[PDB]
RNA sequence: GCUAAACCUAGCCCCAAACCCACUCCACCUUACUACCAGCAACCUUAGCCAAACCAUUUACAUAAAGUAUAGGCGAUA
RNA sequence: GCUACCUAAGAACAGCUAAGAGCACACCCGUCUAUGUAGCAAAAUAGUGGGAAGAUUUAUAGGUAGAGGCGACAAACCUA
RNA sequence: CCUCCGCAUAAGCCUGCGUCAGAUCACACUGACAAUUAACAGCCCAAUAUCUACAAUCAACCAACAAGUCAUUAUUACCCUCACUGUCAACCCAACACAGGCAUGCUCAUAAGGAAAGGUUAAAAAAAGUAAAAGGAACUCGGCAAAUCUUACCCC
């Protein structure tokens, strides 16, 4: 029923409602593995419960109940998400050899930046697609100017910054 | 989910399953009078209408006769002390119309 | 004519504002009238288990023990997946004869 | 927050620094370290300095950002709280924020100002320890649930078997799920 | 801000020629 | 009005430092201590004016030909300009020709 | 007449003309792009 | 800037002090004021 | 006595040394920031203002030898 | 994206008399006068006018670019 | 009392007089909240060959010229089924709440839509308008303007 997304009726706006301690990340390498995808679909309920709350406050234009009962059901949420890719990271080295389950490749793009291209999952080889054909991963030797002018640039930020930090290094030794 | 590469189908694939649902609803009370038996969510943007008639059947076993959603924008008419817009988000709206006859009417909370 | 804003599927005309849509991740495919085919296999079926009789809860005790972090890495899945590989003294050789791929990863999350 | 943001007494997080810190003012920055950092949120001190010296209190709250300790119910001064109205409200005193280094440590036993090193013993391994006497001066410093927490010992149940099967198949036969169709390959590129 | 010393030492010595007349001494 | 009104921190310059009491020391390493040394290269500073006075021009053809190879990109041509005005007014420019 | 209006909008021509694509189309647009990001805009194409 | 005037104010009333008692903006403004104590001096 | 005035520290500059940058997830060459369908691809003398009182050949892109040999409407100049 | 010309496929043209016809709206242009001249407007308003089934008018996308384009040549027009 | 306006779509703009509240010509601005739901409209097409001489004009006579705006078949392949997006407003382009510019469909005079006057007095000069004895172009560069509807000719 509909009734899954709101508390229970004897704490409908208490202002305070106590609920304490979420997952940390070894209370569920503890678990096992049925039942951390049977736990994610309670957290699941509840966190829905939740954004219609807040949702039910500003709407009211009236405080939370408990705003600091959010983001322990979205911390083991993201503990929860922490938990498995780390058991799918493990034997996906294990098992294939690599990490970094999406394939890519170090490419080069028509702007001359060498940058991590993610991979399309196509059904036609390269080859003889067209869309992807059009696409330009090269360098074109106009763009080695301003390749350089754009590396000429970080220098002139990296040293305005390092410089400075000497300067609240000096003006402090000298106080103290 | 959202923000996941999908598989493809292409004729004897299988069925695509989606263990750890990425996206969530809230449930909120409509502002103009709706009819009973249509209960309005607030979907996020990437998400479908046979998404959400398979979220409540399979995750709250609730029984959604027909869901139709509209995409709202949020407005970008905001500026800060530098005058630059800040844009409240754009989000989806459903509307489910519950079947079986049930009358839902949003409950009043905080007495 | 602002190009500070975001390019939604509002701003263009009639042919602009249906080409594009949000993140939505579509279904079938279009057929020789508009009419749509939804494919069935291409929708994500949610797989959701018993959740009744089910003591684990959406929050854990104030009284829980405190624990140091140990990330879980490829060699401490494997010492314990060694165990019963040493009365010689479970593995796939390559994945593409199988239903859910590792690295080229086939699943959702 | 906003970088060079100024640290002051009221929260960070709050309705009153907003009224104070705004997110387009730049006051001058003021100057300030040393992680070896002696005080805590608890302990017993005294003022070296200013209005009421040789005085001894609590600390209420440490502020790193500043170096600050508010000493407790001490180095005060006095606002009207509330106030609400063309009337007086009450007056009650408020604690002004007392620098590091105009603070210092106290032996338990014979009450005087002392200076704090660390000395790393042996019992394991990093505490305070003062410098004119030995004496090593501590750190400072009934709940039960409602229906939506699990318990203490079933969170520690350990149900995990370490087995390599990849948690999208753990369910698929946990749940009987069975699909005979094969998936087909597909160019990644 | 100029980093003279000189204009602003010699401008309070006609700060106090013209506190004195306006708000003369007993 | 432009004046400043309260005067100004006073300054507190140590006389007695290491670098102002022991200034100019090791000058002098030629005339006395036998020439093996040169005053000119005690001199710390920009490697195309290390012990060379220079004018204005001479002060850019010496920095476009000693480090002007390895200068920055747009600094470069800030220089090429330099140069270019510099010669432009020494030798067309001026009275007392 | 009167004359304001020689900007009379659309999006189909302003995207086919100044747009990312017409922009990569040419090797002296790609520079147009580079300036762009060299000189540190929010704003690269139409 | 390296060497600004930080007394520029001083140069100002050593003139206006001989202006002090004209009439119009020549007894507050320095440009006519110095065009009128010049020709009274 | 209104308007106002006042202010030190954000930061910056010039060098010194050292060669510098890349990957949360999803998306981004179609109409960029768009999950998914049958084509070609880059390699080249700079020019001109200005000086010659015009302009037409010409006119600069460690120290020392040396502004020397040379070049040059044998002239500006190189 | 204005404007000159062109291309693709569009759209409009009442009512009366009887054809690059005539009167005449919608529409297009701008003859003459008056106002306006920091204006309502960086060329407009009120009349009055020329055309109004054509060598017309016009929306949409595309094309030609400066040593050039385009031009029923006014050395016009190509973002005041 | 005006309505020389309107109501939609297209194009454009992108929350821009909805609710609650705060401030300081006059009281569309600022903050919180909320809305525009697809049937309308976009987003289409399994190949390989092969078919299509007779406009439109009520299409019937009759008349043309400038010569025209809409068609298949053959065989092979084919069982998934209605998704995704636009939908608001007193709106756009002209720096402006700009007598300007703005395609189409109906309303061909209104069933829509709005207010020329902040209050007074009723000077000059200036703008528009209406009326005029007798005369009727005597005005002026010129019947320009206004009024009446009009004669014949020359040059190009
Ligand atoms: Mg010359
Ligand atoms: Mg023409
Ligand atoms: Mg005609
Ligand atoms: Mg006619
Ligand atoms: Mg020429
Ligand atoms: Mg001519
Ligand atoms: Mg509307
Ligand atoms: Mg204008
Ligand atoms: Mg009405
Ligand atoms: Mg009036
Ligand atoms: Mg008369
Ligand atoms: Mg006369
Ligand atoms: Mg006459
Ligand atoms: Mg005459
Ligand atoms: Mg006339």
């Amino acid at each position: 029923g509909l009734e899954e997304f709101f508390d229970d009726p004897k704490n409908w706006g208490q202002e305070k409602v106590k609920s304490g301690a979420a997952w940390t990340c070894q209370q569920l390498r503890n678990k096992s593995n049925e039942d951390l995808h049977k736990l994610w679909y309670v957290l699941l309920k509840e966190r829905n419960m939740l954004l219609t709350l807040e949702q039910e406050a500003k709407r009211q234009r009236l405080p939370m109940p408990s705003p600091e009962r959010l983001d322990k059901v979205v911390d083991s949420m993201d503990a929860l998400d922490k938990v498995v890719q780390e058991r799918e990271d493990a034997l996906r080295l294990l098992q294939t050899g690599q990490e970094r389950a999406r394939p890519g490749a170090w490419r080069r793009d028509i702007f001359g930046r060498i940058i991590w291209h993610k991979f399309k999952q196509w059904v036609i080889p390269w080859h003889l697609n067209k869309r992807y054909n059009r696409k330009r991963f090269f360098a074109l030797p106009y763009v080695d100017h301003f390749l350089r002018l754009e590396r000429e640039k970080r220098a002139r930020i990296k040293a305005r910054k390092e410089n400075l930090e000497r300067k609240k290094a000096k003006i402090l030794l000298k106080k103290f | 989910a959202r923000n996941v590469v999908y598989p493809l189908y292409r004729l004897g694939g299988p069925q695509l399953r989606v263990f750890r649902t990425n996206f969530f609803i809230q449930l909120v009370r409509p502002g103009v009078a709706q009819p009973e038996d249509t209960v309005q969510f607030r979907i996020p943007m990437e998400m479908t209408r046979v998404d959400l008639r398979n979220y409540l059947e399979g995750i709250y076993n609730v029984p959604v006769a027909a869901v139709r959603t509209r995409v709202q924008h949020g407005s970008n008419k905001r500026r800060d002390h530098r005058n630059v817009r800040i844009k409240k988000p754009d989000y989806k709206v459903a509307y489910v119309q519950l079947a079986h006859g049930q009358t839902f009417t949003f409950p009043d909370l905080f007495p | 004519a602002d190009r500070m804003s975001k390019w939604t599927s509002k701003r263009g005309p009639r042919s602009f504002r249906g080409r594009k849509g949000r993140g939505a991740k579509g279904i079938g495919f279009l057929t020789s009238g508009w009419r749509f085919v939804q494919i069935k296999e291409m929708v994500p079926e949610f797989v959701v288990p018993d959740l009744t009789g089910f003591k684990l809860k959406p929050y854990v005790s104030y009284l829980a023990p405190e624990s140091e972090e140990t990330p879980l890495t490829a060699a401490q899945l494997f010492s314990e997946a060694v165990a019963p590989a040493i009365e010689k003294d479970g593995f796939e050789p390559t994945q593409e004869g199988k239903l859910f791929q590792l690295y080229p990863r086939n699943f959702l999350r | 927050l906003p970088p060079h943001y100024r640290y002051g007494m009221s929260p960070p997080g709050s309705v009153a620094d907003k009224r104070k810190n705004p997110p387009w003012i730049r006051r001058r920055p003021v100057v300030v370290s040393d992680e070896d950092w002696y005080l805590f949120c608890g302990d017993t001190v005294e003022i070296l300095e200013g209005k009421d010296a040789g005085k001894q209190g609590k600390v209420v709250q440490v502020i790193r950002q500043r170096n600050w300790v508010v000493v407790g119910g001490l180095n005060t001064h006095y606002r009207y709280i509330g106030k609400t109205m063309d009337y007086r409200g009450t007056m009650i005193p408020s604690e002004a924020p007392l620098l590091h280094r105009q603070v210092k440590l106290v032996d338990p036993m014979d009450r005087k100002p002392t200076e704090i090193e660390w000395r790393f013993t042996e019992a394991g391994e990093r505490v305070r320890v003062s410098t004119r006497s030995g004496r090593i001066i501590p750190k400072p410093e009934t709940w039960i649930d409602g229906p939506k927490d699990t318990s203490v010992e079933d969170a520690l149940e350990r149900t995990y078997v370490p087995c390599l099967k990849t948690l999208q198949e753990e369910v698929m036969e946990a749940m009987g799920i069975k699909e005979t169709r094969k998936y087909k390959k597909v160019y990644w590129y | 801000v100029k980093k003279g010393f000189r204009a602003a030492f010699r401008f309070q010595k006609e700060l106090e020629r013209q506190r004195l007349l306006r708000c003369p001494p007993p | 009005i432009g004046i400043r009104l309260t005067l100004p921190p006073p300054k507190v310059v140590d006389r007695w430092n290491e670098k102002r009491a022991m200034f100019g020391v090791y000058d002098n390493i030629g005339i006395l201590g036998n020439f093996e040394k040169h005053p000119k290269e005690l001199i710390r500073g920009p490697i195309w004016l290390r012990g060379w006075k220079g004018n204005e021009l001479q002060r850019c053809i010496r920095k476009r030909k000693m480090v002007g190879s390895r200068m920055f990109a747009d600094d470069l041509h800030n220089l090429n300009k330099r140069i270019r005005y510099l010669y432009k007014h020494f030798n067309r420019h001026g009275k007392f020709r | 007449k009167a004359r304001g209006n020689e900007y009379q909008p659309s999006n189909i021509k302003r995207k086919n003309k100044h747009g990312w694509v017409r922009r990569l189309s040419t090797p002296a647009g790609v520079q147009v792009i580079l300036r762009r990001m060299l000189k540190g805009r929010k704003s690269l194409s139409h | 800037l390296r060497n600004r005037v930080t007394d520029r104010y001083f140069r100002i009333q050593e003139v206006l002090k001989h202006a002090r008692h004209f009439r119009g903006r020549k007894n507050r403004c320095y440009r006519l004021a110095v065009r009128t104590v010049i020709r009274a001096f």
